[PDB]
């Protein structure tokens, strides 16, 4: 409690003393020493990264270029350990891109490792994720290498729905359109089916397949291939419920197959799978039933289109 | 999987006086430490108490001072005095000086003109001059222009653009393009395109099916899968299901008795899960999630601005939803 009373008195001078320095034009590595005391603790004040950002700038115009490499330096040890101690501050992963942004020679290998550890630690970190996007733009790295880096990731352990947001992003770019290829879109259902049957109740993987489901080309177009090894993922999901009875991304995607299989055909079991599902999902019933209530509605136009 | 567990000894009754007693005292550590966002925990007080029938026992004509003393010389406003502007803080203040009737307190031309600046080629928006795009800058500055009516000074368009190139495979919105649905950027694209009329562009049932699996089984809502539910995340998850018209897609009950549990009966106040230690942004956001499942002693909220409703009446700015 004490101790608190010491920290805040101790960032109140060292604040007061920054705003003071900077009024007066003071433009210094005295004030790069207060606010690294105030930014490690408090990243997420954003005034102190601009009064870094105005000193920097500053100090580069007024130094030589040895100078100036070595205060870059001292910068991104200065960054990398406000990072270990909070790895979610915008302030801190924004002040690592101003800075890299304007450097003459920057090592995106070096960043692209400091991505890859830090998603080590936390797979799930978005601002972690967008440097790294932003670092893959800049060293011009391209989709193949990052895909590559996606399968490692989901394979190697859970945690996968930024690694698996990350592939509904980089596929569309390996294959252009100003909606995937077939033989693409049926090697994800493969490495997707895996992964749910791996781990059940990973949602992940669940959402990922439905957006795969309505990636296709319709089901009045479905090839023998596709049809095959929809009517294989329909009885290998039906399988699933048997060994989990309470899994309900299994038998909303069993609903979902049937509508991409043969909506009338299946209009039967689909609506059993509907009464089985809201019983084991009861507070998605209102959706289930609109979601029930639009599929009736799709299959009332489907009988009417009968010659 | 991750959720917390309730005990039945959690409250579970609306306990309005202690929020506004707690609210109304609030400001007499943390608060030391939180000085860089002090012009959103203004508003998060005011709109709380204006909620709760309240704003009165806040002190108006001393806010009204500080907001102006905030507004630097290129038109923005930082978060207290001697920071710098961003568009967060502009937003807050303009968020303030409408639930006070006062924009005129700041000079609203020059706030156009700083909110104009911050667009770039691509119609994203930086939160100040240091250039960090996300989009919720985007929703700050045509939440800032409809609020002053001047949704007219930008590049309405291209804005429209940048904000659904951030649209993704499940539906949702991230902070840029390619970034991953997160509740939190949700909330400020539907608000942002609920302002610019641009709702039939976003697949509701797509989105508000991710958004009904962010409620876990103890009632509350994540704002993302695999993480913990939280009163405030609740919020986000809830305005943006109200935005595109499924609502009705969670369980109401369950989570208002999630939302319930997260007050301290001693000090009053929300917590972000109960038990925890309360903070006025979580009172905002646990009372105003109250009142958009329509708790009768709380007045409606807009689910765009998070303000009163009767205060978006009297400006005229009412953002048609999908239903
Ligand atoms: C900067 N903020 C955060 O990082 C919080 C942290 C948190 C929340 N719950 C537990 N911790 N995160 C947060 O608010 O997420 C919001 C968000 C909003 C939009 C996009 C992404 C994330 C919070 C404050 C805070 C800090 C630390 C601890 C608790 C609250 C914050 O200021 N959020 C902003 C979010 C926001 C952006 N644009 C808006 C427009 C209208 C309303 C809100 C916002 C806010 O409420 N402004 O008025
Ligand atoms: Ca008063
Ligand atoms: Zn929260």
């Amino acid at each position: 409690r004490l101790e608190r009373e010491q920290k805040l008195k101790l960032y109140q001078s060292a604040t007061q003393a920054v705003f003071q320095k900077r009024q007066a034009g003071e433009l210094d590595e005295s004030v790069l020493e207060l606010t690294s005391q105030i930014l490690g603790a408090n990243p997420d004040f954003a005034t102190l990264w601009n009064c870094r950002r105005e000193v920097l700038q500053h100090l580069e115009t007024e130094k030589s270029p040895e100078e100036s490499a070595a205060l870059v330096k001292a910068e991104l040890g200065f960054l990398e350990s406000c990072l270990r101690v909070n790895p979610k501050s915008y302030g801190t992963w924004h002040h690592r891109c101003w800075l890299l942004s304007r450097l003459p020679e920057p090592n995106w290998a070096r960043e692209l490792e400091l991505c890859a550890r830090f998603l080590e630690a936390d797979e799930r970190n978005f601002h972690c994720w967008d440097y790294r996007r932003f670092v893959a733009a800049q060293a011009a790295v391209a989709p193949a290498e990052e895909l590559a880096f996606t399968d490692s990731l989901i394979t190697r352990n859970f945690s996968n729905y930024s690694s698996w947001h990350y592939r509904s992003c980089l596929l569309p770019q390996l294959h252009p359109q100003p909606r995937l290829p077939e033989n693409v879109l049926l090697k994800e259902l493969e490495l997707v089916q895996n992964a749910f049957f791996t781990d059940p109740n990973d949602q992940s993987a669940w959402f990922y397949h439905r957006w795969l489901l309505g990636a296709g080309s319709g089901r009045c177009e479905l090839s023998v291939e596709k049809s095959t090894v929809l009517q294989s993922e329909l009885e290998s999901c039906k399988e699933l419920q048997e060994l989990e009875p309470e899994n309900k991304w299994c038998l909303l995607t069993i609903i979902l197959l049937m509508r991409a299989l043969d909506p009338l055909l299946y209009e039967k079991e689909t609506l059993q799978y509907f009464s089985t599902l809201k019983a084991v999902d009861p507070m998605r019933a209102a959706y289930l039933d609109d979601l029930r209530s639009k599929f009736l509605l799709e299959n009332s136009v489907l009988k009417m289109e009968y010659a | 999987q991750k959720d917390v567990t309730i005990k039945s000894d959690a409250p579970d009754t609306l306990l309005l006086e202690k929020h506004a007693d707690y609210i109304a005292s609030y400001g007499s550590y943390e608060y030391c430490m939180s000085e860089y966002l002090r012009m959103s925990g203004v508003y998060w007080g005011l709109t709380v108490m204006d909620l709760m029938g309240q704003l009165h026992r806040m002190n108006k004509e001393e806010i009204l001072v500080f907001i102006k003393s905030c507004q630097h010389e290129c038109g923005g406003v930082s978060a207290s005095i001697g920071h710098d502007p961003h568009l967060l803080y502009t937003l807050s203040a303009v968020q303030i000086l409408t639930l006070y009737d006062s924009i005129h307190v700041i000079n609203v031309d020059k706030v156009v003109a700083y909110v104009q600046s911050l667009q770039k080629e691509d119609g994203s928006f930086a939160g100040d001059i240091w250039g960090e795009i996300d989009t919720r800058f985007s929703f700050c500055a045509v939440a800032t222009l409809a609020l002053l009516g001047k949704l007219d000074a930008i590049n309405v368009e291209k804005a429209i653009e940048f904000v659904l190139s951030c649209m993704n495979f499940d539906g949702g919105f991230g902070c840029r393009p390619g970034s991953e649905s997160h509740a939190g950027q949700i909330y400020c694209c539907t608000g942002f395109l609920a302002i610019t009329s641009q709702l039939h562009q976003v697949n509701s049932d797509l989105l508000g099916w991710w958004l009904c699996e962010r409620q876990l089984p103890s009632g509350g809502l994540n704002g993302r899968p695999e993480k913990l539910p939280d009163v405030c995340y609740s919020w986000w998850v809830l305005a943006s299901l109200k935005i595109i018209g499924r609502l009705h897609w969670i369980d109401r009950e369950k989570l208002r008795s999630f939302i319930l549990a997260c007050q301290d009966e001693e000090t009053g106040g929300f917590a972000d899960r109960p038990g925890d230690m309360v903070d006025p942004f979580h009172t905002l956001f646990g009372i105003a999630g109250l009142s958009l499942l329509g708790e009768e002693q709380i007045k409606p909220v807009s689910p765009v601005f998070c303000m009163p409703e009767e205060v978006l009446q009297r400006v005229n700015v009412q953002p048609e939803l999908v239903s």
